[PDB]
């Protein structure tokens, strides 16, 4: 089936311009369909931004009409969004979608991308520190602490490069009084394995381009 | 939003539930209605199109209706599978755009009570050679999502510097989680005999304790 | 502005994708992903009347569901495709015809038979065999090539005229 994958910067300083790109696979940008952008503010309902058709026709939401531009690139199978003069009210998850088929109508949003998150703020993009939560009766627990970082949402944690995936739990972040986030990730493992295994957490924060591997071991 | 929905609905397992969406002559009056379902943390999914038709893979429990400027969604044989957000959508001839309702959180009654697990980690040795001290309390797997977190140096309360999360989002009768962080100087760490994280959940209290040189 | 809905069917590898893109975009594609199924729209002029063509290109794999039968039923006429150098692709024509009537509740349906890849010298299906089969089914027969664009417009336009004698 068609596949849609959006990309963009996770943080924007006002009054800059937001830019996003959606890449299409498993189908042609030149089929009889309409390509849409939709957003969801955190904890609120959905809003529709606009449409494009492969021959350059467009409709825009009347409330945004003066700030929005959408475009198609035939040569790469993509379409994109620009939104000028951003302010804090524009913080949302953004989705790209396809629908309104001329063959058999199912509605406006038959296929969806996985979405991407954009934060609009004046603050500055600090990268995290990372510390080990060392383990201390059939099982034990151990983890990694991710501390004092800004731009909350494009952050990822995995263990042993993906080779360990059972018993992994990652909690929500907390916004501290300083305005900087913290995060924790923890895994539980058979207590005999502590003498004959290696556990490594891999944090990846893209807005600061931070990559860190920390090995966690018994105190 | 331009269409109006009630903020919430609920029912016991096996009974029938109904959701409504109201609009105006320029939209729900003139055009078709579409319904979408969303599970927390994922993109929406189509559920009913053109008033009352089901796409492939939607059970027979879901049916839809339109009457005048109003629409309705009915669900029968309610199950935990169904705890989700629901949205109506339509086109509007006065605006030339798609408009959405507000959303409606459905909740399944009669889920049983489950009590929290608590895990507490002391400061790592690195944070103490960089002049910092954070205590981490990790709280997991309780069902009723309302938890209070108190900290207690020795025996007297210590409510300065305590950060705590909101409850999580919830779906498919999944359990909740939360976490809390207490910040100290390195000297305050060595100067006290003990610290506790204390979690109260409907009177039932759970307490964990750590000490320097543990 | 009447509208017409056309479907292209035939065995894997016979040239369904290449024929459609020739009509829509006027260029040839040496190979194309055999899983992709798509629909296209174009405005054309046939005998003076302007009209829109919708074209469904079929792909994927063999599956029978109650939704696919609705996706196909929507079509008003069908193009059966075989390749002149592939004998097995010519026998399959019977299977495709019977499935089409199973979802259209009728014996009379507009169809045209297409023999593709006429630019290749190694024929294994002669031209007489194809005319005898077409005369039995009561439908026209057309030879095409999608590497030179010989016969492409003719094939599609013949189908449209079929759909008009019906009504
Ligand atoms: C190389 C992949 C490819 O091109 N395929 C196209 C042909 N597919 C296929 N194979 C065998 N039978 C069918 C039947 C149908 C069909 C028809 C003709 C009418 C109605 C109907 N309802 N459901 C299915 C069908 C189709 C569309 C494709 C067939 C193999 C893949
Ligand atoms: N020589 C020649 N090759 C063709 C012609 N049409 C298609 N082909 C080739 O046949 C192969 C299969 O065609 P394709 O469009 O992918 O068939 P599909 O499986 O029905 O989508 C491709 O490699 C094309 O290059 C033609 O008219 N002449
Ligand atoms: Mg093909």
């Amino acid at each position: 089936e068609v596949q849609l994958q959006e990309s963009g910067p996770g943080c924007v300083k006002p009054p800059g311009t937001l830019s996003l790109t959606c890449a299409v696979s498993g189908g042609s940008i030149s089929s009889s369909n309409w390509w849409s952008w939709v957003r969801q503010p955190p904890g609120k309902g959905l809003e529709w931004i606009g449409e494009i058709y492969h021959s350059g026709s467009t409709n825009y939401n009347p409330s945004l009409k003066s700030r929005v531009t959408i475009s198609v690139d035939k040569s790469k199978n993509q379409f994109s969004l620009k939104l000028s003069s951003v302010t804090a009210a524009d913080t949302a998850v953004y989705y790209c979608a396809r629908g309104s088929s001329s063959w058999y109508d199912l509605g406006p949003f038959d296929y969806w991308g996985q979405g991407t998150c954009v934060t609009v703020s004046s603050a500055s993009t600090k990268g995290p520190s990372v510390f080990p939560l060392a383990p201390s009766g059939g099982t034990a627990a151990l983890g990694c602490l991710v501390k004092d970082y800004f731009c909350e949402c494009p952050v990822t944690v995995s263990w042993n490069s993906g080779a360990l995936t059972s018993g992994v739990h990652t909690f929500p972040a907390v916004l501290q009084s300083s305005g900087l986030y913290s995060l924790s990730s923890v895994v539980t493992v058979p207590s005999s394995s502590l003498g004959t295994q290696t556990y490594i957490c891999n944090v990846n924060h893209k807005p600061s381009n931070t990559k860190v591997d920390k090995k966690v071991e018994p105190k | 939003s331009v269409l109006t929905q009630p903020p919430s609905a609920s029912g016991t397992p096996g009974q029938r539930v109904t959701i409504s969406c109201s609009g105006s002559s320029s939209n729900i009056g003139s055009n078709y209605v579409y319904w979408y379902q969303q599970l927390c943390g994922t993109a929406p999914k189509l559920l009913i199109y053109r008033n009352n038709q089901r796409p492939s893979g939607v059970p027979d429990r879901f049916s839809g209706s339109k009457s005048g400027t109003s629409a309705s969604l009915a669900i029968s044989g309610l199950r935990c599978e169904d705890e989700a957000d629901y949205y109506c959508a339509a086109w509007d001839e006065r605006l030339s755009g798609w408009v959405f309702g507000g959303g409606t959180k459905l909740t399944v009654l009669g889920q049983p009570k489950a009590a929290p697990s608590v895990t507490l980690f002391p400061p790592s040795s690195e944070e103490l050679q960089a002049n910092k001290a954070t205590l981490v309390c990790l709280i997991s797997d309780f069902y009723p999502g309302a938890v209070t977190v108190a900290w207690k140096a020795d025996s007297s309360p210590v409510k300065a510097g305590v950060e705590t999360t909101t409850p999580s989002c919830q779906s498919n009768c999944n359990k909740y989680a939360a976490s809390s962080y207490l910040s100290l100087t390195p000297e305050q760490w060595k100067s006290h005999r003990s610290y506790s994280c204390q979690v109260t959940h409907e009177g039932s209290t759970v307490e964990k304790t750590v000490a320097p040189t543990e | 502005m009447t509208e017409y809905k056309l479907v292209v069917v035939g065995a894997c590898g016979v040239g369904k994708s290449a024929l459609t893109i020739q009509l829509i975009q006027n260029h040839f594609v040496d190979e194309y992903d055999p899983t992709i199924e798509d629909s296209y729209r174009k405005q054309v002029v046939i005998d003076g009347e302007t009209s829109l063509l919708d074209i469904l290109d079929t792909a994927g794999q063999e599956e029978y569901s109650a939704m696919r039968d609705q996706y196909m039923r929507t079509g008003e006429g069908f193009l059966l495709v075989f390749a002149i150098n592939n004998t097995k692709s010519f026998e399959d024509i019977h299977h495709y015809r019977e499935q089409i009537k199973r979802v259209k509740d009728s014996e009379d349906v507009p169809m045209v038979l297409v023999g593709n890849k006429s630019d290749l010298p190694s024929r294994t299906v002669d031209t007489k065999q194809a005319q005898d089969l077409a005369r039995s089914y009561g439908i026209p027969f057309i030879e095409t090539s999608a590497k030179t664009r010989q016969g492409v417009d003719d094939a599609f336009y013949t189908l449209v005229r079929e759909i008009r004698k019906h009504k």
